[PDB]
């Protein structure tokens, strides 16, 4: 399980800018992080 | 332009480099078919609109 957020890169995973793509054998679990990791923005 | 008086451009003879665009505020998504975003760099074309 890997730990990372990206921008929105979300109909990909620019994101060479560190290769982990959708031929790449897993599952994708994702939410926003506008609600716990923010601001106001 | 509107949608129903959209604007007809033509890209001239250019040597295009993408890599600066993609992180430009107004070209953030490449959600389509037919081309590739990571070899955009390496193709030639005849004209683009």
């Amino acid at each position: 399980a890997d730990s990372f957020v990206i921008r929105g890169e979300v109909r990909q995973i620019n994101i060479d800018y560190n290769k982990l793509p959708d031929d790449f054998t897993g599952c994708v679990i994702a939410w926003n992080s506008n609600k716990l990791d923010s601001k106001v923005s | 332009a509107s949608v129903y008086a959209w604007n007809r451009k033509r890209i001239s003879n250019c040597v295009a480099d993408y890599s600066v665009l993609y992180n430009l505020a107004p070209f953030f998504t490449f959600k389509c078919y037919g081309v590739s975003p990571t070899k955009l760099n390496d193709l030639c074309f005849t004209n683009v609109y």
